[PDB]
């Protein structure tokens, strides 16, 4: 009968902080430093 | 959008093939350039008939010149 409030509350909260956590996956563009 | 790829250090396991590898060329080299100075330079014996009144030493009884050495 769909989610219960505290099971909402907690999914929403676990997206948040997955979605940051994916977010700081990325490469910024000088990220491979290659040495010489 | 380059992302971030999580593998195992693998710093470790490259310098241990890099050094197995340097030591055995290190000494190997020498080695595979001296046998080859060697053969061309110093070649095998051949099969001759022991001359009368001669007895030969006894590393005299193999061709290849490492191994009479
Ligand atoms: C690497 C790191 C990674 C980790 C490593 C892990 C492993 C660790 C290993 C540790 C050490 C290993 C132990 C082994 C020690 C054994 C040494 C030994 O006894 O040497 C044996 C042997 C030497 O025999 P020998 O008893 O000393 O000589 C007897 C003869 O009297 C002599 O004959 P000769 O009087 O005619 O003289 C010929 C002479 C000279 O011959 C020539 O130069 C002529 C060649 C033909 C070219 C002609 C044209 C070129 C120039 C002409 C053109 C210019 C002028 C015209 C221009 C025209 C312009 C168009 O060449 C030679 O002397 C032979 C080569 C010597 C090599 C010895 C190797 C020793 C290495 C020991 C340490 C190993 C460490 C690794 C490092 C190795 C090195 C990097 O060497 C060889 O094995 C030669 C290879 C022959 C194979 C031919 C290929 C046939 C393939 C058949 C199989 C097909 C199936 C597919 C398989 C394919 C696979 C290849």
């Amino acid at each position: 009968s769909g989610y219960t409030p505290d099971e909402k509350l907690r999914l929403q909260q676990l997206r948040e902080l997955r979605r940051r956590w994916l977010k700081d996956q990325e490469l910024s563009p000088r990220e491979p430093v290659l040495p010489p | 959008k380059r992302l971030f790829i999580i593998k195992p250090s693998g710093f470790y396991d490259r310098r241990f093939l890099k050094l197995m590898r340097f030591y055995i060329l290190l000494t190997g080299i020498p080695v595979a350039i001296g046998i080859t100075l060697v053969n061309v330079f110093i070649g095998e014996a051949e099969l001759a008939d022991i001359p009368e009144g001669y007895v030969p030493e006894h590393w005299e009884y193999f061709k290849h010149p490492i191994s009479r050495w």
